[PDB]
C-alpha cells in the first residue's frame, strides 16, 4: 500500500552509501523488489531485482559489481549498498514492487543522492 | 470461507443422489447446450468422425436451494459425484471419454434459486453413415444424437437453447478434405423396448473438396491415358516399341486402380471415381486393340489419333457436368 | 514418538479444511503461479496435426489455511496429501489425450512452506494439437502452441502468472530433443483473456517455434525426381532409329515419376491445396513428359527405318540437337529459381 | 538485452483532442509492456498493466494497443491534469525502459 | 411425495445382502435376456472376429426389492448397481469389451413394484468368430455370440430369450457394405463343464459376403489379363520381342495380383476359392506363353490358328465350371 | 427369513478374519491345487514370438478359518466375497500382457465348501512368450510354454500340485481351435523349482506342442519361386538371334526373384540366421541368374548362310531342368522328414 | 501361531502415518535397488524406444515396522502396499508402463524383523531411447533407463545399487532377434533441477546390431543388381532395345529398393550408412547406362574399346568401392 524511503544524503566521491526502502501494508516474501535508476531529464534504468523467499538476486549487466542488496524480513525493509560510487552517479533512486502483470504498481517517494563538495 | 461451508454442508445433508428432482411430481426439464471446439478427421474407411465439445446442461433442483447473500456457488469437479447428474449418453458414439488432466474437466455452478449448470469436456467418435455414391464429390449430414438412458419421457424432458450450438474458429478445425457448411438442431421422441425417450440431434453438414483426389487420382490417370494416345504417332513397323507402350499403360492403370481403392473402404457399389477409372481403362484397352487390328490389316491410324482424345474430351464434359 | 509431532501438525491442517472452496473465496483473487520444465519435446506427428511434450508442470499458490509452526519450515509431503487439499483445475485448451504418469507411485509432489505458500509439480505427457499450414512443405516453419488455463474458475476468481520472468519461465532441457524431423528454435510465452458463454477466463499460451529439416526429403523425393529427369534427358543422345530403345526411356521415366507423385503425399494429410513439393513434382512431370513428346515429334519425321552402318541413312535431327542443350538448360534455370525462392524465405 | 524506443521525444498540443504515443521493442515482447507517467518532482504511477488493460483509478480516456513488437498509448481527450512524461517499459525479460516522451500545454 | 420415496428406497437397501442371490438355497431365478443390435462395426477376417454394439437388457425378480405404496416404476440412478445383486452374465467368445462411460456409466436400473429388477447395459463387444474361408469370397459365414452365466449353475440361475425372437431386434437393420445379415437364431442350451452344468443362450447371425466389390477389384482385373495374353496369339511369329514382352507381362501381372491379395487375409493353409481362380487363370496365361515357345521351336501358322479358337472355348468353359460350383 | 440364516454364516466367517495372512502362516505349507481348462487356443503371432490362450484357471486350496455348520453343503458365492478372503498371488512367468475379463461382472468363481475347501476359477486371456528357433522355417515345431507360480511366497510357504492325474490336468476344448497357421499336437506338463533372487519358487509349467502347416507358404512363396524358375528356362528354347526377347526373359525373372526375396521375409522377424525358406530362394536365385549369364555367352559366340543352334543351349535344356529337379528332391526330403 | 501374527501386524499398522517418510525431519533413508531384467521385447527404431520387462525391487529400512516376537520373515499380501509408505520412484524416460494385474497385481512385500521391507514389482516399461543412426545398420546403440525419486530431494532419500554390479541380473540370457547385448553399466549420480537435488540411478545397455538380416535382405540384392548392369557390356552395340531395357531395370530396381527400405525407418535428416551404399551402387548402375549412351553417340554421329575397358574398369572400381566401404563402417 504505502512505500517509504529515507531522506536525501550528501556523500563524497569514492565513499559508500546506505539507502533503505520500507514497505508497509504487505510482506516482502511474496513479491519481488524492483529498484531503478532515474537520472535527471532522462528515462528510467533498472539496476536489479530481489526474490526474498530464497534470497535470489540478479543485477543489470552494466551495474554488475556496483550495487548490493540485503533484505531483512523482520524489519520489513530492504537496503541499498553502493560501494564504488563516483561523482557521475547523481540521480534519484526509486523503489518498486512486482504488480499484477509484472508491472511496477506501487512506487516509493524516491530518494535523490548528491555527490558533490 | 466459513459461510460457504455451512451452506454446502446444509445442502448435502438429507440429500439422495439416486433420486432425480421431482421424482413423483413432474418431469425434469434439462436445457442442454454445446460448444464445439474442433471437429476432427472424418474417417471414411471406418465411418466415424471425431468431435471435441464443451457439453453443458442446466436443470432445476429444489433441494439445492439456499438463502444467503452469495448468489452463485462456483465449485470444482469434486461436487459432481455428490449431487444428481442426468445420465446423458450419445447413442451414435463408438467410443468417447472425458478429459482428466490435471483435474477432471467438469464445472458445477449452483444458484440460490436451485438452478444447476454442469459443463464437461468430451471427445466423441460419432457414427456418421457416409454414403459413398458420388465419391469424391460427397455431401453428408453427420448427426450427433444424445438422450437419457434410464429416464423415459415421463421423467426427463431435454430441450435446446436459442443461443445453443456454438461453432468457434471453424478455421483451425482438422477437416482437411471437407468443409463445414452448416448446422441444424432437431428434437424427437424415439420408442424403444423400455419406454419413450427424448432424442436431441445436431446435424453437421459437410461437403467434400476435390483437393488431394484430383491431383493424385484424376490428373495422374488422365496423363496416363494421354500417354496411351502417343502410340498412334509411332510408326506401325516398330512392333515391339508400340506393344511395350501398350502393356505398361494398362498395368499401371490396373495399379492406379488398386492404389486409389486403398483410400476407399470395402464397399460394394461403384463410385464416380471408380467410374472414371473404368472408363479410362476401357479407352486404353480399346487403344491396344486399335493398334492390334491395324497390325494385321497391314500383315486409318490418324482417325484414331484424334478419335480417342475427342471421345475422352466429350466424356469429361459428360462426367464433370453430371456430377457437379 | 518423534514422528507424532508431525502427525499432529498434518492432522490439524486438515481439521476443518474444506477442499471444495478456493482459498480467499470471499476476500481476494487466487494467484496461481506456474512454470514449465520441458524434460523432452517429443515427436511431432504431422499426419495427425499434433505433437507430444513431456513437462514438469509446476504450480504455486498461497493458502492461508495451511499455516503451521513446527520444527522444519517446508513440508516435503507425500502425494496423497494433495488430493485432501484444494488444487487448481488447470486444463490444456488444445490438448487431445494427455497422461499423468503413475509409475510406480503417482508422479506428483507437494511442498507446504510454513507461511502457507504451496508448490505442486506434476509430471505429464501432453499430446497437444498444433494447427499447421503445410503450404511451404517441406521448407516450412511452425509455431505449435500450448494453451492452458482454469476450467471452472473465471478471471475474477483464479488468475495465472509465471513464477520467474516470462523469458525464463518455460525451460527446455538439453538432453531432451526427441524431434527427429523438426528442429526446435526457441519458445515464447504470452498471457491473455478468452471469452466464453460462462464467463471470462485467463489463458496462458506458450508457443514452440519449430523449423523442419529438409534432409530427409532431399534423399527421398528431390534427388529421385532430379535423377529421373536426367534419366529422361539421356534419350536425346541416342539415334533416331532406335524406337524400341527410346520409348523405354520415354515410358519408364514418367511411370517412375508418377509413382513418386503418389508416394510423396502418402505421409502428408489430405491437404486440400498443393504444397511446394507438389509444385516441384508437377514441373518434373512436365520435363519427363516433354521428353516423350519430343521423341514423338522426331519419330514422325524419321523417313527411313534402318540405321547408319558406315544406301542413304537418316541424318541426325535438329530437334535432338536442340533438345540436348535446351532441356538441361531450362531444368537448370528452374532448379536455380525454385530453391532460391524457397530456401531464403 | 531489450531496448524500447519511444517516438517522438516531445510534442505540443492543447486541451481536448487526440494523441498517439509510440513504443517499439527490439525483439518479441508478448503483452508485458507497462506505461508509467512521471509528474515533475513526484513519484511514478501505473497507467496500463499489460497491453490494453486499464489500471484501477486512472480515467477511461487512457487506452493501449498491443502486438508482438509495436505498442501505442492513446488518449482520447488531453486534459489539464496530464502534465507528465510517459515512459514505456517491458517485462517479458529483465525490465528495461524507454527514454520517455515529454509534453506541454499552450 | 418425494420424501416418501427416500424412506422406501432406504428401507430396500437396509439389510440387503449383495453376496447372496435371490431365493438362495431354494429355486433358481429366471433371468430374461433382451439384446437390441444397434450396430455391427467391423467383421474383420484377419483377426477373425466381429465388433458388436448392443443394448443388453436383463429382467429377473427379487422379493427383497418390493415396495407397495408407490405404484410408479421406480427408476434409480446407475450407481445403485454397486449395492444390488446383478447376474454374472459373461460372453464366452469375448475378446475385448467395454461399457461406455460418457457422460456417466451407461446403465439403467428400474425397480418395479412387484420386485422386477430391470438391468440394462450398452455394451460394445468384439466376439470371436471363426471363419471357414474355403469358398472366399462367395462364402457364407455364421457368427455367434454366446451368453452364459459364470458362477451360478442351472439350479441357481436360468437364462431365456424374454419375448422369444423379439428378445433380439435390430439385427437385420444393420448396414454391412461387405457382408449381409441373412438370419439370426436365438438358441437356449445348458453347457456342462467340469464344475457343473450352466445355462447358455446363443445369438447367432448368418452373414453372406457380397462379391460385388471382389468382382470389380479381383475377378475382372484378372479375366482381362488373360485377354491381353490372347493378343499375343494373333501377333506374327517373327515379332519375337513383341510377343515375349507381352507374354512376360501377363505372367508377372497375375503373379503380383496374387501376392497383392493374400496379405489382407489370415495365413490360412487351405486354398480359398479366389485362389483356385487365380491359379486357374495362371495356367491359361502360362500356356499362352508356352504356346509361343512351341511356335518358335517349330520355325527356327496352323498351330498359331488353332490356339486362337481353342483358348476362347476352354476359358469360357472354365468360367461355366467355376460359376456353377461356387454359386 | 431363510436368507438371513446364510447372512449370519458369512458375517461369522469374516469376523476376526485377516486377508493379509495366508492359511497356516506359522504352522505348515499351503497346498494349492491347480487346473487349466483351455476354451480356445488363439493365434500364434509369429512376428512378436508370442501366442494367446484363453483359460479357465481353477485354483483350489484349504483354509481352516472358512468352516461352517449350516443347512448347506457348499456356498456358491459371487466375486465380491473373493476380495475379502485370502487368494494366492499366482502370476504367469512368461506372460506379456494378460487381462481378466469383467463383462458384465468379474469372471470369478467362489465355492467355499463345508470342510474349508475353496475353489477359485477365473477367465483369462494370457498372452505368453514362446521362444522360437526359425532355422527350419517354415517346417518349425515349437512347444510354446506357459509357466506360472507364486510371486511373493516361496516353496516354504505356498506349493502347487495338479489336481487330477498329470496327463489329463490341462484339458483343451475341441471346438476352440483358433490356430490358423499351426495345429495343436498335444500338451505336456511339469513341475520344477526355480531359485530366484528372493528364494526358491515352485513353478508350474505346461508346454503346447505345435507344428506349422506348410500349405500357406506353398501358394505364396514356394510355387511363385518355382514357377519363375521354369519361366526363366523357357529362354533356352528360343532363337539365338532374338536378342531383345531373351533379355526380357533373363531380366524380369531375376527382377521378380528380388521382389519375391523381399516379400517372402515380410512378416518374418529379423533373426540373424538364414531360414530354410531363405536357403531355398538363394538356390532358386542361382538357377534364374545363371540363365541370364549363359545368354551373355551365347550372344558372345554368335557371329551373324545363317547362324546355328548353340550346343551350349541344347545342353542347357537338359542339365538345367534336372539340376533343379534333383535339388527339389533333396530339399523337400531333408528339411521335410 | 496364528493370532500372534495377527495382533502383531495390527499393532504395526495402528498409528502408522503413510504421509510421512521414515526418519522424517532426520537423516535420509537408503533405498537399495534390485532390478532383474526379464525380457527386452521390441527395440523399435521407428518410435525410438525399447520395451523392457523387469522385476524392479526397492529395499529400505523403516524403524516403525520392527516386529520382534515372531522369528520369521513375514511375507504379507500384495494389498498391504496401500497402507505402508513406499518411495515415489519414477522412470524419467518412461513412455508407457504398467504393472501386470493377472491374477492379482504383481507385487511383493516382505517385512524383515529388523524393519527392512522387501518390495519387488513386475514392471513392463517402454523406455525412450534416442538413437544415432548415422552408421545404420552397422551401429551399436546405448539405451538407458533413469530410475529417479520424484518428490524427495537428496536430503530425504538416497539411492544405491544393492550388491554393486550384482544389482542387475538376467541380462546375459536376454536374446534379441536383431540386436545383441555387449555391455551394461550401473551409474549412481545426482541431478539438480530448479526444485532441488534428487537421487538418480541409471541402468544402461550397449546394443550391437546383427548384420545377418540386412546382409542377405538388403546388401546381397544390392551387390547384384549392379552385376546385371555389367552384363550390358557383353551385349553388342547394335542391340539398342536389349541394352536399354537391361539398363533401365537395374536403375529402377535400385530406386524402388531405396524407397522400400526407408518407410520402416523414421524421417531422419542425415544419411544412414545403408543409404550411402545404396546410393553408391546407384552411381555404378547409372554410369553403366551412361556408358552405353556414350557408345551409341560415338557410333551414330560422332567403339568396342570403351566396352572392353568398362568390362575391366567396372569390376576394379566397384570391388575397390567395397574395400573402402567395408573397412570404414565395419
Ligand atoms: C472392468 O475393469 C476395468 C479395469 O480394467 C474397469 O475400468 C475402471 O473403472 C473404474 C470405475 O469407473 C475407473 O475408476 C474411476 O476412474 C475415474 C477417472 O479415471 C480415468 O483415468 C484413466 C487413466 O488411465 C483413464 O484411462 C480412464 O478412461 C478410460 O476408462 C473409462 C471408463 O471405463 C472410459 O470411459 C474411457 O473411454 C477410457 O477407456 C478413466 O476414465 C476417476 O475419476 C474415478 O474416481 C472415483 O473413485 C471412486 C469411485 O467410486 C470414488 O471415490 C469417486 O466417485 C471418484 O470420483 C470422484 O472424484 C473425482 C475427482 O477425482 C470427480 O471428478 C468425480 O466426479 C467424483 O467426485 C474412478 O477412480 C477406472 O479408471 C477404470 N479403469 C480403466 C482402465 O478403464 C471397469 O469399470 C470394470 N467393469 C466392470 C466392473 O463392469
Ligand atoms: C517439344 C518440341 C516440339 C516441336 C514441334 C515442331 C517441330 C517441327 O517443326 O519439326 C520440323 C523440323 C524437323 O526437323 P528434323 O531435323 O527433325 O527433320 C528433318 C526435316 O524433316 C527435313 O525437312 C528433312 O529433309 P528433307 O527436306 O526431307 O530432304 C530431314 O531429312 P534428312 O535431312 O535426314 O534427309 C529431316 O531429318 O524441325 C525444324 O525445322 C526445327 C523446329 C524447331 C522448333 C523448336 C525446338 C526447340
Ligand atoms: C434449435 O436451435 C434454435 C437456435 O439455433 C432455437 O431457437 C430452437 O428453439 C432450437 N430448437 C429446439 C429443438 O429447441
Amino acid at each position: 500500500v504505502q512505500l517509504q524511503q529515507s531522506g536525501a544524503e550528501l556523500v563524497k566521491p569514492g565513499a559508500s552509501v546506505k539507502l533503505s526502502c520500507t514497505a508497509s501494508g504487505f510482506n516482502i516474501k511474496d513479491t519481488y523488489m524492483y529498484w531503478v535508476k532515474q537520472r535527471p531529464e532522462q528515462g528510467l534504468e533498472w539496476i536489479g531485482r530481489i526474490d526474498p523467499a530464497n534470497g535470489d538476486t540478479k543485477y543489470d549487466p552494466k551495474f554488475q559489481g556496483k550495487a548490493t542488496i540485503t533484505t531483512d524480513t523482520f524489519s520489513n525493509t530492504a537496503y541499498l549498498q553502493l560501494s564504488s560510487l563516483t561523482s557521475e552517479d547523481t540521480a534519484v533512486y526509486y523503489c518498486a514492487r512486482k504488480g499484477l502483470r509484472w508491472a511496477m504498481d506501487y512506487w516509493g517517494q524516491g530518494t535523490s543522492v548528491t555527490v558533490s563538495t | 470461507e466459513g459461510d460457504v461451508t455451512v451452506i454446502l454442508n446444509n445442502l448435502l445433508e438429507g440429500y439422495d443422489n439416486k433420486l432425480r428432482p421431482d421424482i413423483g411430481v413432474k418431469p425434469t426439464l434439462i436445457h442442454t447446450d454445446m460448444y464445439v471446439n474442433s471437429i476432427g478427421p472424418v474417417n471414411a474407411i471406418n465411418m466415424e468422425y471425431t468431435i471435441d465439445i464443451f457439453f453443458a446442461q442446466t436443470w432445476y433442483d429444489r433441494r439445492l436451494k439456499f438463502n444467503s447473500t452469495i448468489k452463485v456457488l462456483r465449485l470444482n469437479s469434486n461436487m459432481v459425484g455428490k449431487i444428481w447428474i442426468p445420465d446423458t449418453f450419445f447413442r451414435n458414439s463408438k467410443k468417447a471419454d472425458a478429459h482428466w488432466i490435471t483435474t477432471p474437466n467438469r464445472m458445477l455452478r449452483i444458484w440460490n434459486d436451485g438452478r444447476v449448470l454442469y459443463t464437461l469436456r468430451l471427445t466423441i467418435d460419432a457414427e456418421c453413415q457416409l454414403q459413398l455414391h458420388n465419391f469424391p464429390m460427397d455431401e453428408h449430414s453427420c448427426p450427433l444424437e444424445f438422450s437419457s438412458y434410464g429416464y423415459p419421457r415421463e421423467e426427463i424432458v431435454y430441450q435446446w437453447k436459442r443461443s445453443s450450438v456454438e461453432v468457434g474458429d471453424t478455421r483451425s478445425w482438422r477437416l482437411y478434405q471437407f468443409s463445414f457448411v452448416g448446422l441444424r438442431n432437431t428434437t424427437e421422441v424415439v420408442k424403444t423396448t423400455s419406454g419413450d425417450y427424448v432424442v436431441m440431434s445436431v446435424y453437421f453438414d459437410l461437403s467434400r473438396r476435390m483437393g488431394y483426389f484430383t491431383i493424385q487420382t484424376y490428373i495422374p490417370c488422365t496423363l496416363i491415358v494421354v500417354l496411351s494416345w502417343v502410340s498412334f504417332w509411332i510408326n506401325k513397323d516398330a512392333v515391339p516399341a508400340r506393344t511395350s507402350l501398350g502393356i505398361t499403360t494398362v498395368l499401371t492403370m490396373t495399379t492406379l486402380s488398386t492404389i486409389a481403392r486403398k483410400s476407399l473402404p470395402k464397399v460394394s457399389y461403384v463410385t464416380a471415381m471408380d467410374l472414371f477409372v473404368s472408363v479410362c481403362f476401357i479407352f486404353v484397352f480399346s487403344a491396344l486393340v486399335e493398334y492390334g487390328t491395324l497390325h494385321y490389316f497391314v500383315s486409318m491410324d490418324s482417325y484414331a489419333r484424334i478419335f480417342f482424345p475427342t471421345a475422352f474430351c466429350l466424356f469429361n464434359l459428360v462426367y464433370w457436368v453430371s456430377y457437379l | 514418538d518423534n514422528t507424532t509431532v508431525f502427525t499432529r501438525i498434518l492432522d490439524r491442517l486438515l481439521d476443518g479444511y474444506d477442499n471444495r472452496l478456493r482459498p480467499g473465496l470471499g476476500e481476494r483473487v487466487t494467484e496461481v503461479k506456474t512454470d514449465i520444465f520441458v524434460t523432452s519435446f517429443g515427436p511431432v506427428s504431422d499426419h495427425d496435426m499434433e505433437y507430444t511434450i513431456d513437462v514438469f508442470f509446476r504450480q504455486s499458490w498461497k493458502d492461508e489455511r495451511l499455516k503451521f509452526k513446527g520444527p522444519m519450515t517446508v513440508l516435503r509431503l507425500n502425494n496423497l496429501m494433495a488430493s485432501k487439499i484444494w488444487t487448481p483445475d488447470t486444463f490444456f485448451h488444445n490438448g487431445k489425450k494427455s497422461v499423468a504418469h503413475n509409475m510406480t507411485m503417482p508422479n506428483k509432489l507437494l511442498r507446504i512452506t510454513e507461511d502457507g505458500t504451496l508448490l505442486y509439480t506434476m509430471r505429464l505427457t501432453v499430446r497437444a494439437e498444433c494447427p499447421m499450414h503445410l503450404e511451404d512443405f517441406p521448407m516450412d516453419a511452425h509455431a505449435c502452441p500450448l494453451k492452458f488455463g482454469s476450467y471452472a474458475y473465471t478471471r475474477a476468481e483464479v488468475v495465472y502468472e509465471w513464477t520467474r520472468e516470462p523469458a525464463r519461465s518455460v525451460v527446455v532441457a538439453e538432453d531432451g530433443s526427441r524431434l527427429n524431423q523438426y528442429d526446435l528454435l526457441g519458445q515464447t510465452v504470452d498471457s491473455g483473456i478468452v471469452q466464453s458463454s460462462t464467463g471470462e477466463y485467463v489463458v496462458m499460451t506458450t508457443h514452440f517455434h519449430l523449423k523442419r529439416k529438409i534432409g530427409y526429403f532431399v534423399i527421398q523425393t528431390y534427388l529421385p525426381c532430379i535423377m529421373t529427369v536426367i534419366l529422361s534427358q539421356v534419350s536425346f543422345w541416342l539415334n533416331r532409329e532406335s524406337v524400341p530403345a527410346r520409348t523405354v526411356f520415354g515410358v519408364t521415366t514418367v511411370l517412375t515419376m508418377t509413382t513418386l507423385s503418389i508416394s510423396a503425399r502418402n505421409s502428408l494429410p489430405k491437404v486440400a491445396y498443393a504444397t511446394a513439393m507438389d509444385w516441384f513434382i508437377a514441373v518434373c512431370y512436365a520435363f519427363v513428359f516433354s521428353a516423350l513428346i519430343e521423341f514423338a515429334t522426331v519419330n514422325y519425321f524419321t523417313k527411313r527405318g534402318y540405321a547408319w552402318d558406315g544406301k542413304t541413312f537418316n541424318s541426325v535431327s535438329k530437334i535432338d540437337r536442340l533438345s540436348r542443350i535446351a532441356f538441361p538448360l531450362l531444368f537448370g534455370i528452374f532448379n536455380l529459381v525454385y530453391w532460391a525462392t524457397y530456401l531464403n524465405r | 538485452n531489450i531496448v524500447m524506443t519511444q517516438s517522438p521525444k516531445s510534442m505540443s498540443m492543447s486541451v481536448g483532442e487526440r494523441v498517439t504515443l509510440s513504443c517499439k521493442a527490439s525483439e518479441y515482447v508478448g503483452t508485458y509492456v507497462s506505461w508509467y507517467q512521471q509528474k515533475p518532482e513526484q513519484s511514478p504511477k501505473l497507467l496500463i498493466y499489460g497491453a490494453s488493460n486499464r489500471y484501477t483509478g486512472v480515467p477511461d480516456r487512457f487506452t493501449g494497443s498491443g502486438s508482438a513488437t509495436d505498442f501505442t498509448l492513446t488518449i482520447g481527450s488531453v486534459q489539464a491534469e496530464d502534465l507528465a512524461d510517459y515512459h514505456c517499459g517491458q517485462s517479458y525479460s529483465y525490465p528495461t525502459f524507454g527514454a520517455g516522451t515529454k509534453l506541454e500545454l499552450k | 411425495n418425494m420424501s416418501l420415496v427416500k424412506e422406501t428406497v432406504d428401507r430396500l437397501l437396509k439389510g440387503y445382502d449383495i453376496r447372496l442371490r435371490p431365493d438362495f438355497g431354494g429355486p433358481p431365478v429366471a433371468v430374461g435376456m433382451n439384446i437390441d443390435i444397434a450396430s455391427i462395426d467391423m467383421v474383420s477376417e484377419v483377426n477373425m472376429d466381429y465388433t458388436l454394439t448392443m443394448y443388453f437388457q436383463q429382467a429377473w425378480r427379487d422379493k427383497r426389492l418390493s415396495y407397495n405404496v408407490i405404484p410408479l416404476n421406480l427408476t434409480l440412478d446407475n450407481r445403485v448397481a454397486d449395492q444390488l445383486w446383478v447376474p454374472d452374465t459373461y460372453f464366452l467368445n469375448d475378446k475385448k469389451s467395454f461399457v461406455h462411460g460418457v457422460t456417466v456409466k451407461n446403465r439403467m436400473i428400474r425397480l418395479h413394484p412387484d420386485g422386477t429388477v430391470l438391468y440394462g447395459l450398452r455394451i460394445t463387444t468384439t466376439a470371436a468368430c471363426m471363419m471357414d474361408l474355403r469358398r472366399y469370397p462367395l462364402d457364407e459365414q455364421n457368427c455367434t455370440l454366446e451368453i452364459e452365466s459364470y458362477g451360478y449353475t442351472t439350479d441357481d440361475i436360468e437364462f431365456y430369450w424374454r419375448g422369444d425372437d423379439n428378445a433380439v431386434t435390430g439385427v437385420t437393420k444393420i448396414e454391412l457394405p461387405q457382408f449381409s445379415i441373412v438370419d439370426y437364431k436365438l438358441i437356449t442350451k445348458k453347457v456342462v463343464f467340469s464344475t457343473g452344468s450352466y445355462p447358455r443362450l446363443s445369438l447367432s447371425f448368418k452373414l453372406k459376403r457380397n462379391i460385388g466389390y471382389f468382382i470389380l477389384q479381383t475377378y475382372m482385373p484378372s479375366i482381362l489379363i488373360t485377354i491381353l495374353s490372347w493378343v499375343s496369339f494373333w501377333i506374327n511369329y517373327d515379332a519375337s520381342a513383341a510377343r515375349v514382352a507381352l507374354g512376360i507381362t501377363t505372367v508377372l501381372t497375375m503373379t503380383t495380383i496374387n501376392t497383392h491379395l493374400r496379405e489382407t487375409l489370415p495365413k490360412i493353409p487351405y486354398v480359398k476359392a479366389i485362389d483356385m481362380y487365380l491359379m486357374g487363370c495362371f495356367v491359361f496365361v502360362f500356356m499362352a506363353l508356352l504356346e509361343y515357345a512351341l511356335v518358335n521351336y517349330i520355325f527356327f501358322n496352323a498351330i498359331d490358328r488353332w490356339s486362337r479358337i481353342f483358348f476362347p472355348v476352354v476359358f469360357s468353359f472354365f468360367n461355366i465350371v467355376y460359376w456353377l460350383y461356387y454359386v
